[PDB]
DNA sequence: CAGGATGTATATATCTGACACGTGCCTGGAGACTAGGGAGTAATCCCCTTGGCGGTTAAAACGCGGGGGACAGCGCGTACGTGCGTTTAAGCGGTGCTAGAGCTGTCTACGACCAATTGAGCGGCCTCGGCACCGGGATTCTCCA
DNA sequence: TGGAGAATCCCGGTGCCGAGGCCGCTCAATTGGTCGTAGACAGCTCTAGCACCGCTTAAACGCACGTACGCGCTGTCCCCCGCGTTTTAACCGCCAAGGGGATTACTCCCTAGTCTCCAGGCACGTGTCAGATATATACATCCTG
């Protein structure tokens, strides 16, 4: 596959986690799970567009494991000694747990079906329209959030189960452009199909470069 | 002060003294008829309170009591008891 | 994962027949004790409560540690709450023609449990020496209801309990309890309410010591009938295919609450927590998820995780209400220390995050 | 040969069902005819409400079924087990209503 | 016209079985027929004697319970 | 003005006190508008019925050669006769005693 | 505050963003700055009705409400026929196709 | 913005503040210079020599573009050069699906 | 010595005399003591009157004399002539008073 | 005063059986007769007192006794009305 | 139109306060209704007779208290006089 | 003046109607005046007696395991208690039947 | 001693009509007031429960001889209990019908109420005659030869 | 076939106490009048007692036959019954003390009667779930061997 756009952050990982597989993989609580542990990704998202996805591997259990977005104002080691949900706790920071429930601002919403061992999850971000979208198993769950404009963020993932691990399978960025915006509007107008390349005399090289740029948009709904 | 007290004596005596002229009666042979007549009183007056509410009759009158005394005397004596209370329903009605 | 649980279930299970071999010793003792007691005017009608299986085996890892309960049938009685505690009552007799049970246990008007137990202790204690084919001994008091406790040789062991039985309508304080309707239909709710109920002797307790002279309700016979006949389909677990993990999920849960006491008995902080609380939380859970479809053996994981989820939630919030008396809070600050509760959340959630380490000791 | 119960074992199966049932033992129409025919010589051309008939039947069943029970206690005291017309005539005069 | 022989042999038997008796004589049947007819002869004479105060051409349930209650035979179920 | 009085028992034809009874009855709660049929019925009936209980003493006193009638003779003159003893048997007549009777199997 | 608008005549189809308080005369100053015809040599028509330079475009109903980012409202320019308004010199765009049933 | 004399009425040679953009079907869309420079094709073309004289006609006709399409390109430029760096919520840019099907060719035709 | 009558004759000669007699047969003062003794368990310090005690013997001995007279009818039906306590417990049960 | 029930003698119970017409007697019956008189008396005397209490008197008089016998259907004619 | 009245609701309300869970058939209600009518009339009959025996013009708590302990057997009388006295003092003290 | 009607039953604490029993005791021709306390005392004893009966019948009905009380269960409750049976000794309950016993020498 | 044949218990599955509800409304249960008389009390008095005494002799407690009643056990043949085959009269569903009981407007005959008068019946003193009672002569019926 | 106690049927004379008669008077029954609503009636309507018609199968009638109950007789030995002896406790006539049941004056607070208002029972009418019903199987008991 094509090379992903950011690793897990060696300088911004909690005091109880090992980064691994060229910082594509990460592992948590390798003995005691004596509290909560977390990381950010190395890249701040606050300009252009972003898309990325994560594969699970250890079986799900324990208090909460979750995926999301937050400011730099978070503390990766406040809950070093305690079980807590780190994501979703504050106006700064959001997340979705494996139980199919979101947190934000220190409050909760049920949002989706559950997910477990070996699951694949994917996320879209648009900073221009200040808005965020969630996918599971190459199918869409929905738009998660909006009104997010000009706030700066890192992507964060958190853990609490002993002997637990995750891997980013792809991560990517783009500008806003016709090949982004018009393609999004086009997919909203024909979401019912498994494909979008159908019926187009449009060159196969351009079909492939939008397989690169918007590989999900052409092939998921 | 003297607190006067009555009995039925003279009214039973005038129904009896018709038949046996040649007799007198000891004191302890009076109480049996007093207590008989007095027993029937509050028993038939209770029947009369019932008779009133039985056929919605606040003016009790002869014909409603009537049934009780063809009832209470078995044999042809049903006719005896009721005959006394039915020979009454003539003259008073005419002043 | 689920294989650890399936394995520990076998390792628990296969101990069973040792209990069956031990059960002969207690049988002869309880049979003699009934034939002792039936001689005395105070006890002429007394009998075994659990007919057809003459014990309850209250700790799953303790195959010598039986429990026995005697029903003492009583004519007709009136009851009133101690101090609006809702679950605790004084009891008094009513309209009865002259056939005295034992009014000699009356004190002012209350039937004295303390007088009852004083005689019950004595008559067992003077009898039991005359068991001559077996070494048998009475073990010293611990609390209100099990005030007679008994040991055979140096293993086989019993706590003895007595209760009043009454035939009447159950109290108004339970009217909203037993929320079985959606799970098992109103036709069973009514016919289960068509049974007797039991009173067990129990002091209230206070900073001043205790209101010694008081009684508490009990419903264990009904509780067994639900668990024995636990299907929305009557035939649940009555054939090999219609099997469901409900029973398994409960007995796994009982075992855990002993393992954590074994590791912290020196701290004493967990000592207040009993398999009674574990049952009560399970009844709320199976009421909440009542279709037999939720209880496939191919789960086991989520239902067990739901038990600990529910129990943690209750424990954080200091709230767990009796399933028959729908407002009596067992977890209340009055009955349990905040420190023990929060400490136990820290233990349980640590075990959950560590994938149940303590079952590896088996 | 085939299955004969011994004399007396079907009579006990009988009292042990009539002592655990509720209903009337005499037929309806035959009791109605007797009531009308007894009545027609106190006065002529009476009419009856249906529940006046049922109130006579219930008062007579409970006169007879309660008189046989005192007849049984009389026959047993005399060391018999079979009831006879001499026991009826005892019960009716110790009961004393004559 | 008879009508007293309308109370059959097996009917008079069922009354004695609910009353608790095991074995029966054969002369009993013409004895009970003389007892039942003299009971009805007295309650019917009082109920028709009430029916005349009450003016009606019909004998009512309440006329018969006034006669039972007068004889000494109180009876819950028919009202009153 | 004020003509000579005629007793209202004689106006009904009775011996019994239609005056005295109307006081008892109307003050007695048993009925409210005491139409003259009611003091007269409760008075009337009992005329023969109060004498029968000594009339039937001709069965006793003259027969037994006594000229003052007495409680024993009044007892026999009720408890003697056929219907008298059902017509009023549910009552005990004080100082009466009992009628002669022996059962036939007990004698020689 | 400035209002996104589009000014239309003949070839010209010109996007603009003027202060809402501008006189209709200031539109003419803007038009001279783009198209060199002086403020009076120009005229203005709305739909097909005369509009006075002495007004402000806000009182003429051209406003932030008419100024949608993807629909800044149309205005009719005129260059005088020496004496009068000339024609409403508008000319039609290339007709767009149907979206086919495979996309429905 | 009033009395827009701009010393000379504009800058219409080296820094020509408007540029004149005709479609293949003759509609003319003047655009301000940052909107002009928003196209990679137009910034490359305006970087061409001789065009920097005040004597230049700063005009293009797009033979490859019809007028309805060219209007949406200008709409997109005016929108993005406004809303870039907005801390406040940027409005959506909805364009009608029944005409928009083609417009992705503008990305490669004009570098946009 | 020689006159001694055959047993059971004097037991017939003496019933005739008591059925001709009319006076009262329980010894008076021994019954008067009992009625004050038995009353004390309902109330206290309580006076009586002569006609209140005299009327109460007439009530008592008139029910005893009426009880024996149909116990005697029960023993004869059992082919006996001696009265014994099994008989009175039948009489005061057919008499309804249980 | 106590135990006057033993004052109901053998020969008094014999006098009362002569009027009933009975010939031979079992020696067990004198202990049975004194058992039935005991509960006859109780149910009468336990109502003459309740009338007396309602009257608030201290004395008990013949009318209270005949109201008692009358209540329980043993009615007697000869002491009142 | 002509109208009828009954004890039915009050005995149903007492039932639903000791077996607050148990029903009664229409035939079984008919017997309970005739039972309370019988007991009222026995008690009232000795109360009206007591007032005549003792020369008075009213029925009050003192009359019914003697009629209850006169018509009720054994320990029913002992209990009923407590249910009586405790309910009137709750009323005079209100 | 006419304020809100507070019914007497709630004051003395009964379920039985303290109002209707007053009107019946007035109209029934028992005495000249009805005292204030009589309708309270009388409703309390009729409460006691009905409450005592209803739960004995309920206990028989519920061991025979039926939803409803019926005349058979009234009979088995009253005719089987030493002092209810004394209180109502001469009344025939319609369609009640008899309670079972066999005389011991018949076996 | 075991083994067969039979009647009762019980546990689903089906269906329908009896009990528990909601509501329109109307008539009987609460609020205020006042005009009398029933019942409450304080003081009185006298008759009738109470407790005591020696007494006569009637009646109860004790004992003892032995006759026949209570009763066990034996014989026995007639009357009644069990059960199979025929056939007849109680109980059921549906029609009619008009005789009779219930409701009501209205009006006039009857019973409650009252003041003034005087006749009926009640309470207290009197006296001889009805039916007891003490001796007693005559006339039966059971029990042994 | 003769005896001889118990009365007992009947009698004499004696005696007393209670029932049969007379008087004073007062209080309750009556005359005469006024008045208001109960109930005696003529019409109407509509529902409950009487009467009729087939059909079904339930149980009343009639019979044979075997056996265990009711019925008679004998012997014997307990358990009263009939008589005399010793004594102890009723009934008896009389007496001294005082307790509370029976009667009055007078005061007032409890009740009935009235008018008004309005909410809790009653009559009505739809729904659904508690028990009756059919059929299959499990079990407990009686009887012959
Ligand atoms: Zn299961």
């Amino acid at each position: 596959d094509e090379y992903f756009d950011w690793v897990w952050d060696d300088l911004n990982k909690s005091s109880a986690t090992l980064l691994s597989c060229d910082n594509r993989k990460v592992s948590f609580h390798m003995e005691y799970s004596c509290g909560t542990a977390a990381i950010r990704g190395t890249k701040e998202l606050g300009e252009g567009q972003h898309f990325w996805e994560i594969k699970m591997t250890s079986p799900v259990y324990g208090t909460d494991m979750m995926v999301g977005i937050g400011t730099s104002d978070v503390d990766l080691d406040k809950y070093r000694h305690t079980f807590c949900s780190l994501l979703g706790r504050d106006e700064d920071s959001w997340g979705l747990s494996y139980t199919g429930l979101l947190h934000h601002k220190g409050d909760k919403t049920s949002f989706s079906s559950r997910f477990g061992q070996g699951s694949i999850i994917g996320v879209h971000l648009d900073t221009w329209h200040g808005t965020l979208t969630f996918f599971k198993n190459r199918k869409c769950i929905g738009v998660a959030a909006t009104k997010l404009q000009n706030k700066r963020f890192y992507p964060m993932v958190c853990s609490t189960a002993a002997r637990s691990s995750m891997k980013v399978t792809r991560s990517c960025a783009s500008a806003t452009s016709l090949q982004y915006l018009c393609c999004h509007r086009l997919r909203q107008l024909r979401p019912d199909s498994g494909d979008t390349l159908e019926g187009l005399p449009l060159p196969p090289g351009l079909k492939q470069v939008l397989h690169n740029k918007l590989g999900w948009v052409l092939s998921m709904s | 002060k003297r607190s006067r007290k009555e009995s039925y004596s003279v009214y039973v005596y005038k129904v009896l003294k018709q038949v046996h002229p040649d007799t007198g009666i000891s004191s302890k042979a009076m109480g049996i008829m007093n207590s008989f007549v007095n027993d029937i009183f509050e028993r038939i007056a209770g029947e009369a309170s019932r008779l009133a509410h039985y056929n919605k009759r606040s003016t009790i009158t002869s014909r409603e009591i009537q049934t009780a005394v063809r009832l209470l005397l078995p044999g042809e004596l049903a006719k005896h008891a009721v005959s006394e209370g039915t020979k009454a329903v003539t003259k008073y009605t005419s002043s | 994962g689920a294989s650890k649980l399936r394995a520990v279930l076998e390792k628990l299970k296969l101990s069973r027949d040792d209990i069956s071999t031990a059960a002969g010793m207690v049988k002869g003792v309880v049979d003699h004790l009934l034939l002792r007691l039936k001689c005395d005017s105070a006890f002429r009608g007394v009998g075994l409560l659990n007919t057809g299986s003459y014990y309850e085996h209250v700790k799953i890892s303790a195959p010598n540690e039986f429990d026995v309960m005697f029903k003492l049938e009583v004519p007709r009685i009136q009851l009133e709450e101690y101090s609006n505690t809702r679950a605790y009552y004084f009891v008094k007799f009513k309209r009865n023609p002259k056939e005295n049970p034992l009014s000699q246990f009356l004190e002012g008007e209350i039937l004295s449990a303390s007088k009852m137990l004083s005689k019950f202790r004595k008559i067992i204690a003077e009898e039991i020496n005359d068991i001559k084919d077996t070494d048998v001994i009475m073990k010293a008091k611990r609390g209100g209801s099990p005030a007679v406790t008994l040991l055979i040789s140096e293993k086989i062991s019993v706590d003895i309990t007595l209760a009043l039985e009454s035939k009447s309508s159950w109290p108004a304080s339970t009217q909203e309890g037993l929320r079985i309707q959606n799970w098992l239909s109103a036709k069973v709710r009514k016919q289960l309410r068509l049974k007797p109920f039991y009173l067990v002797p129990k002091h209230a307790k206070e900073g001043n010591g205790f209101q010694e002279e008081t009684w508490r309700l009990s419903f264990s016979h009904i509780e067994k009938e639900i668990l024995n006949n636990h299907g929305k389909s009557k035939t649940c677990c009555e054939n090999k295919e219609e099997k469901c993990c409900r029973k398994d999920c409960l007995k796994l849960m009982k075992y855990l609450l002993e393992q954590l006491k074994e590791r912290f008995k020196d701290k004493a902080h967990l000592d207040k927590f009993s398999s009674y609380h574990v049952k009560t939380a399970f009844f709320h859970v199976c009421t909440q998820n009542p279709q037999d479809s939720q209880w496939d053996r191919k789960d086991l994981g989520l239902c067990f995780d739901n038990c600990v989820t529910y129990f943690l939630q209750c424990l954080r919030t200091e709230k767990l209400e009796n399933y028959f008396i729908p407002e009596f809070n067992l977890f209340s600050s009055n009955l349990i220390d905040k420190r023990s509760k929060e400490f136990l959340t820290k233990q349980i959630e640590y075990e959950r995050n560590n994938e149940f380490p303590v079952f590896d000791e088996f | 040969k085939p299955h004969r119960y011994r004399p007396g074992t079907v009579a006990l199966r009988e009292i042990r069902r009539y002592q655990k049932s509720t209903e009337l033992l005499i037929r309806k129409l035959p009791f109605q005819r007797l009531v009308r025919e007894i009545a027609q010589d106190f006065k002529t051309d009476l009419r009856f409400q249906s529940s006046a008939v049922m109130a006579l039947q219930e008062a007579s069943e409970a006169y007879l079924v309660g008189l046989f029970e005192d007849t049984n206690l009389c026959a047993i005291h005399a060391k018999r087990v079979t009831i006879m017309p001499k026991d009826i005539q005892l019960a009716r005069r110790i009961r004393g209503e004559r | 016209r008879d009508n007293i022989q309308g109370i059959t042999k097996p009917a008079i038997r069922r009354l004695a079985r609910r009353g608790g008796v095991k074995r029966i004589s054969g002369l009993i049947y013409e004895e009970t027929r003389g007892v039942l007819k003299v009971f009805l002869e007295n309650v019917i004479r009082d109920a028709v004697t009430y029916t005349e105060h009450a003016k009606r051409k019909t004998v009512t349930a309440m006329d018969v319970v006034y006669a039972l209650k007068r004889q000494g035979r109180t009876l819950y179920g028919f009202g009153g | 003005a004020r003509a000579k009085a005629k007793t209202r028992s004689s106006r009904a034809g009775l011996q019994f006190p239609v005056g005295r009874v109307h006081r008892l009855l109307r003050k007695g709660n048993y009925a409210e508008r005491v139409g003259a049929g009611a003091p007269v019925y409760l008075a009337a009936v009992l005329e023969y019925l109060t004498a029968e209980i000594l009339e039937l003493a001709g069965n006793a006193a003259r027969d037994n050669k006594k000229t003052r009638i007495i409680p024993r003779h009044l007892q026999l003159a009720i408890r003697n006769d056929e219907e008298l003893n059902k017509l009023l048997g549910k009552v005990t007549i004080a100082q009466g005693g009992v009628l002669p009777n022996i059962q036939a199997v007990l004698l020689p | 505050m400035d209002v996104f608008l589009m000014i239309r005549r003949h070839k010209t189809t010109i996007f603009t963003d003027a202060k809402e308080s501008s006189t209709v005369f200031e539109l003419k100053r803007i038009v001279e700055g783009i198209l060199k015809r002086p403020p009076d040599e120009q005229r203005l028509y709305k739909d097909d009705q005369l509009l006075d330079d002495g007004k402000t475009l806000g009182e003429c109903g051209f406003t932030s409400q008419t100024a949608r980012p993807q629909a800044p409202a149309t205005v009719g320019l005129a260059f005088r026929a020496d004496d009068t308004f000339e024609a409403l010199c508008i000319e039609p765009f290339s007709s767009p196709p149907e979206l086919p049933d495979v996309m429905k | 913005m009033d009395g827009e004399e701009k010393t000379y009425g504009g800058c219409e040679g080296p820094d020509a503040m408007y540029v004149k953009l005709i479609s293949s079907d003759g509609h003319e869309f003047i655009v301000k210079r940052e909107h002009a420079l928003t196209s990679g094709t137009i910034k490359a073309m305006l970087s061409g020599p001789g065009q920097f004289a005040e004597n230049e006609t700063n005009e293009v006709n797009f033979r490859e573009i019809p007028s309805h399409v060219l209007s949406k390109v200008c709409m997109y430029f005016t929108y993005k050069v406004r809303y870039t760096n907005s801390s406040t919520e940027i409005p959506e840019f909805p364009i009608a699906p029944e005409i928009a099907l083609e417009l992705l060719m503008a990305a490669n035709f004009l570098d946009c």
